[PDB]
């Protein structure tokens, strides 16, 4: 292609301008390029200034290539094929330019075009790059491999595909040849390329796997960081997918990776340390580690010290050698449990009590990291560590304060199982103080720590409730976005832990206004809602009637959020390319607040359901393909069925069928909530339930008889069957023979409450009506009856009837035959209570 | 879902 001597002048004036000091001189020239962009012939000039025009300067030539690259990103589909084909050929001729800046620029064009433009449209690119790897000119080799690395990273899944006739079958073995090159730059590219295809179990690579391993081993000595980095990466990925082939060499690998975890370079060490985190997940960790464990624990622990750059950032960092080391230690502690303690105690002994805060801080981290795994072993030292930790809560250094909050929170359960004045109370007091610490990290650590403590403490918090509220309320005005979300968790957890004790006027007059304020500031798009509504759901359940003044605005918005979300779903479904699918977490959260509100308010919710389409929406929610949505909606169904059934009764005919299909233990929770819901429905239908029982009974029975089914599900099924039989014994009783065993085995164990009552009534009814059912397993029923400490009188009297009924009708000393295989309490419980 | 705080 031929540039014009006058067009050229113009572009060089731009390039030279865009390469400038003044801010406002750049804003105008920026928008001057935005004009020229869509004119294809612009790109012809850009690539011309780069690849030709050597008389022109290097910074300007590079920028020309880099601007073109941004065009490629922005507007490449519209490039005409002759411009494109010009660029591609021009790049490839200069991929090994003598100048590093030029070379790099050309490189990134190549890789950008290869991803944006897509590989099938440059079908010679790979064999061409692969051919240039053998170039005698070093810089050409490097350049090709620079591109190849980036392409492998950007497009691995395409390469390992039918799309390009499966080129990894030559490429991978070619790459391995390059592990033995004399340039570390090229060795590194070679390994980086091959690593892109380990997790994907690329067949070319699997075939060559023992040659990959041998070749990686030969880079064990290598003393260049980027090669070490990639050998470590490789070994870590191999452990994940082909441990079978590593095993022969496992000892030598572990030796190597332990060296690299101690590496001088934090980036290499981070990649090595990942090996211990993967290895800990595998069931031969103990065997593999036996000869190195002793040294690994100190190496990990030492890696847990803050780097210097970590510290300054923290006065949102992310994943690093400290974090990785700590994660490794936490997992190892769950593997080795108390066997780890003797390795750790010598190190903790010299870190906890140390004058340099960075060292001490790391020791407190260790103490938290191993808490889960090593609890039993740790108990004897807690009486001294805990008060020590509480002292450190008021340490001068902020980062010591924050890690202290967390570590203390990791031993909450023990703290709470002791006398409350010994540890719990002082810990509370010091954590509360730190909730308003001047440092943000400490604020989040303390608020979170306190939330974890609240969960363990439950009713023990009730006496410090006014202290707790005054502090958390103030944090509402203090805390900014990140700790606010944690505050909401703390509040909601408070509410779940102290329930109705929260329902006091002064506590409400301080709490609800700031909550609502935060409600109203937020937008329905804002994910900060999730923690806020989970929070209110919890509060509402706990304030019950207290919440009335605050409910209507909240109720409506929740129902509208579900509405909104179901709408975006429909939209995305219709125009997928034009509307983004919705985040169904908004619907789940809203549905769960409405349950919390149905539960809190009972019948006081009725006036609201009466002005709502919530049942209409629930009908779509119950049919959503995401379990967690169905789960939430069946919960809400139960709740409204209890609170205000007059509004639910019209929908039962359409609901019951769907409840039918969802009695599927593929999804435990969906199934549990459906089951529960059905049961509560029955209590409201009464006899009118008769038409609907066939839809559910068989699978209720299937579930109650199914092995390895969680107990809370079994209980619910037992109770639901019970409730069906109570209102419709005729339909239910016949299958009694098939359910009475696990029904009895399940409800034996639950407390004397209203659910139990309901279910037992229903079983009593079904017995009269089909005694052939209990007879064979009638002891189970007796046992079940003896589960009751004080039955309501009328149920006691049904127990009499059935028992006398069986005692009389069988024979007044066949009873005594049968009675003598009852255990003692049972026998006597029956004798004194039922005259039997 | 990132409302529980953790050093790792």
């Amino acid at each position: 292609w031929k540039p014009d001597e006058q067009g050229l002048q113009q572009i060089l004036q731009l390039l030279k301008e865009s390469q400038s000091p003044d801010t406002t001189i750049q804003r105008t020239v920026q928008q001057k390029l935005e004009q020229l962009n869509q004119y294809p012939d612009f790109n012809n000039y850009l690539i011309f200034v780069l690849t030709k025009l050597k008389s022109e300067d290097e910074p300007t030539r590079s920028l020309s290539g880099l601007i073109l690259k941004n065009n490629v990103k922005a507007h490449f589909q519209n490039f005409p094929n002759g411009v494109t084909d010009f660029i591609k050929s021009e790049c490839l001729n200069n991929i090994g330019d003598s100048s590093p800046l030029i070379r790099a620029t050309v490189g990134i064009l190549i890789t950008t075009i290869a991803s944006k433009g897509e590989l099938q449209n440059w079908p010679d690119l790979l064999p061409k790059l692969c051919s240039l790897l053998d170039s005698e000119d070093y810089n050409t080799c490097e350049g090709a491999f620079g591109a190849l690395q980036k392409i492998c990273e950007d497009s691995a899944e395409i390469l390992d595909s039918d799309v390009l006739d499966r080129p990894l079958n030559i490429m991978i073995p070619k790459f391995l040849q390059f592990f033995k090159h004399s340039s570390p730059k090229i060795r590194s590219h070679a390994v980086a390329c091959v690593n892109q295809f380990i997790i994907s179990r690329t067949q070319a690579l699997m075939l060559h796997i023992d040659s990959f391993i041998e070749n990686l081993f030969a880079l064990a000595g290598d003393e260049e960081p980027e090669v070490r980095k990639n050998v470590c990466r490789a070994l870590v990925m191999l452990l994940e997918v082909r441990m079978d082939r590593l095993l022969p060499h496992m000892h030598n690998i572990v030796e190597y990776m332990l060296q690299r975890t101690q590496d001088q370079d934090e980036n290499v060490a981070l990649e090595a340390c990942e090996f211990w985190l993967t290895l800990a997940e595998q069931p031969i960790c103990k065997d593999v580690l036996v000869r190195h464990l002793p040294k690994l624990i100190p190496v990990l622990v030492n890696g847990m010290k803050y780097s210097d750059i970590d510290i300054i950032l923290l006065k949102i960092s992310d994943w690093n050698l400290r974090k990785c080391s700590a994660a490794a230690l936490d997992v190892l502690a769950n593997v080795y449990r108390d066997e780890l303690l003797p390795h750790i105690l010598p190190l903790l002994k010299e870190l906890l009590f140390h004058h340099e805060w960075v060292v001490k801080e790391s020791g407190i981290l260790v103490l938290g990291a191993i808490a889960e795994g090593c609890m039993q072993g740790m108990i004897p030292y807690l009486p001294e560590l805990i008060p020590h930790l509480i002292q450190c809560l008021s340490d001068k250094k902020a980062l010591v304060r924050s890690i202290t909050c967390w570590t203390l929170s990791r031993y909450a359960h023990w703290v709470v199982s002791q006398p409350p004045d010994t540890y719990l109370k002082p810990l509370m007091t010091e954590l509360l103080k730190r909730i308003l610490d001047s440092n943000k990290r400490v604020q989040e650590a303390a608020c979170s720590a306190f939330a974890t403590l609240e969960e363990e403490a439950c009713t023990e918090l009730v006496p410090y409730l006014a202290y707790i509220l005054d502090t958390l309320v103030f944090a509402f005005s203090k805390y900014q976005h990140k700790n606010l979300l944690i505050l909401y968790d703390a509040i909601g957890t408070l509410a779940d832990s102290v329930g109705h004790h929260l329902n006091k006027p002064e506590y409400i007059q301080m709490l609800m206004p700031p909550l609502i304020q935060k409600w109203n500031m937020l937008k329905d798009e804002d994910k900060d809602l999730f923690p806020l509504l989970e929070c209110l759901s919890s509060v509402a359940t706990a304030l019950q009637s207290g919440f009335l003044p605050y409910c209507e605005p909240v109720y409506q918005r929740c129902v509208n959020l579900v509405q909104k979300t179901l709408a975006q779903a429909m939209l995305n479904n219709a125009q997928p390319d034009q509307y983004e699918a919705p985040d169904k977490d908004f619907m789940i959260v809203a549905l769960d607040l409405l349950s919390g509100l149905a539960e809190g308010l009972g019948g006081n919710i009725e006036q609201l359901v009466a002005r709502s389409n919530i049942l209409t929406l629930m009908y779509q929610c119950m049919q959503d393909k995401m379990p967690e949505v169905r789960q939430s909606s069946f919960a809400l169904l139960g709740d409204l069925t209890k609170a205000c059934f007059q509004h639910v009764k019209p929908c039962i005919a359409d609901f019951m069928p769907i409840l039918g299909t969802n009695l599927n233990p593929e999804f435990i929770s969906v199934c549990n909530n459906a089951t529960w819901a059905i049961g509560e429905i029955s209590i409201q239908m009464g006899i009118e339930m008769q038409p609907y029982i066939p839809m559910v009974l068989h699978q209720l029975v299937e579930i109650i008889n199914r092995p390895n089914t969680p107990k809370t599900l079994l209980e619910n099924t037992a109770i639901t069957i019970g409730r069906l039989g109570y209102v419709c014994p005729q339909e239910v009783a016949p299958m009694l023979q098939q359910f009475i065993r696990p029904w009895c085995t399940s409800l034996r164990n639950i407390r004397d409450n209203e659910e139990k009552d309901s279910a037992f009534r229903g079983i009593c009814t079904m017995i009269s009506v089909n005694p052939s059912g209990v007879i064979q397993d009638f002891i189970f029923f007796c046992d079940a009856v003896a589960s009751w400490i004080n039955p309501k009188d009328d149920l006691r009297d049904m127990f009499c009837k059935i028992l006398h009924g069986f005692k009389n009708q069988v024979g007044d000393e066949n009873w005594r035959r049968f009675s003598d295989q009852f255990p003692l309490p049972l026998k006597e419980r029956l004798a004194a209570f039922y005259g039997v | 879902r990132g409302r529980y705080r953790s050093p790792y």
